[PDB]
C-alpha cells in the first residue's frame, strides 16, 4: 500500500 | 514526574487519550519539495514526508531530494537522521547521504519483508564475496563481517568512494524482531540494544549523525530516539526527575512528523526510560541484567 498512516 | 505520571495513566487507561493529545499539539510546517511531481517515486508512503526545513539534501546538482530528516536535540547535544526504508531507485541515495552527512551509525529497526510485504529494499550486501556497487553516485559497498544474536545483528561494512578511493568502516545496527506498529519484547532487550549503539562510538559527535530509519521511518525510529533522548538529558541536568517525554517528542515532532504512532510505542518510551534511568544513576550491575533478560545468545 502507498499508506502508512492506516 | 514520569514514574508518577506512568503510574498515573495506567491506572486510569487514559493511553490512548493521552497520545491523541501529542498528535493534536504537534507542528505542522510544509512539505513542498517532497510534495513536487519529480520526486513522487522517491517517497515510499504518500503520508510520511520530510519537512522543507530540516530535510536532508543530497549535494548533487540535479536533485537534491531524500526523505530523510534531521533531528536537532539542542539541549540533549545530539542528532539523529531518521529516513524511510529506501527504495529499489533510491538505494544509492541512501549510501550518498550516509557519505556526504558522514554518518558512522545506521540503526534499521524492521526487516526487509514484514508479513509477506517488501517495507525496505535490500540496500546491504548479504554475502560478503557479493558486494554492492550504486552506478548512479559512484560508490561501493562491501559486507566485512556480521555478529548475529537471537533478536538483533550488527553488520560491518565498508563504503567506498570510486571517484576518490576514499574507504570508510560502516555499522549497521539492524534489529530484526521488532513488529511494524508494535513495541519490542521487553525494555531490557531495548536497552541492550541502544547500548550497544552506543557503546560502538557511531553516536559521537566526532561524527556525522546516526542514521536510524524503519519502514516509514517514524514510528519505531521515533520509540527509539525518544528513549536515547530522555537517557541523556536525565545525565546532564542534575535534576534526572525534570525530565518531561511528552514535551520532548513534541520537541521531536518539530523535526519530522508523526513520531511515535501508535499510543502503546509510547508508553514503551516511557518504560524504556524508567528502566534506562538506573544505569544513569550510577547503578553499572543493571546493563549486566539487561544482557541475561534479553536472551541475545
Amino acid at each position: 500500500e502507498t499508506d502508512y498512516y492506516r | 514526574e514520569m514514574e508518577k505520571e506512568f503510574e498515573q495513566i495506567d491506572k486510569s487507561g487514559s493511553w490512548a487519550a493521552i497520545y491523541q493529545d501529542i498528535r493534536h499539539e504537534a507542528s505542522d510546517f510544509p512539505c513542498r519539495v517532497a510534495k513536487l511531481p519529480k520526486n513522487k517515486n522517491r517517497n515510499r508512503y504518500r503520508d510520511v514526508s520530510p519537512f522543507d526545513h530540516s530535510r536532508i539534501k543530497l549535494h548533487q546538482e540535479d536533485n537534491d531530494y531524500i526523505n530523510a530528516s534531521l533531528i536537532k536535540m539542542e539541549e540533549a547535544q545530539r542528532s539523529y537522521i531518521l529516513t524511510q526504508g529506501p527504495l529499489p531507485n533510491t538505494c544509492g541515495h541512501f549510501w550518498e547521504m550516509v557519505w556526504e552527512q558522514k554518518s558512522r551509525g545506521v540503526v534499521m529497526l524492521n526487516r526487509v519483508m514484514e508479513k509477506g510485504s517488501l517495507k525496505c529494499a535490500q540496500y546491504w550486501p548479504q554475502k560478503e564475496e557479493k558486494e554492492m556497487i550504486f552506478e548512479d553516485t559512484n560508490l561501493k559497498l562491501t559486507l566485512i563481517s556480521e555478529d548475529i544474536k537471537s533478536y538483533y545483528t550488527v553488520r560491518q561494512l565498508e563504503l567506498e568512494n570510486l571517484t576518490t578511493q576514499e574507504t570508510r568502516e560502516i555499522l549497521h545496527f539492524h534489529y530484526t524482531t521488532w513488529p511494524d506498529f508494535g513495541v519490542p519484547e521487553s525494555p531490557a532487550s531495548f536497552l541492550n540494544f541502544l547500548f550497544k549503539v552506543r557503546e560502538s562510538g557511531s553516536l559521537s559527535p566526532e561524527h556525522g549523525p546516526v542514521v536510524v530509519h524503519a519502514s516509514a521511518g517514524i514510528g519505531r525510529s521515533g520509540t527509539f530516539c525518544l528513549a536515547d533522548t530522555c537517557l541523556l538529558l536525565m545525565d546532564k541536568r542534575k535534576d534526572p526527575s525534570s525530565v518531561d517525554i511528552k514535551k520532548v517528542l513534541l520537541e521531536m515532532r518539530k523535526f519530522r512528523m508523526g513520531l511515535i504512532q501508535t499510543a502503546d510505542q509510547l508508553r514503551f518510551s516511557y518504560l524504556a526510560v524508567i528502566e534506562g534511568a538506573k544505569f544513569i544513576m550510577g547503578d553499572s550491575s543493571v546493563q549486566d541484567q539487561w544482557k541475561e533478560l534479553s536472551h541475545e545468545d
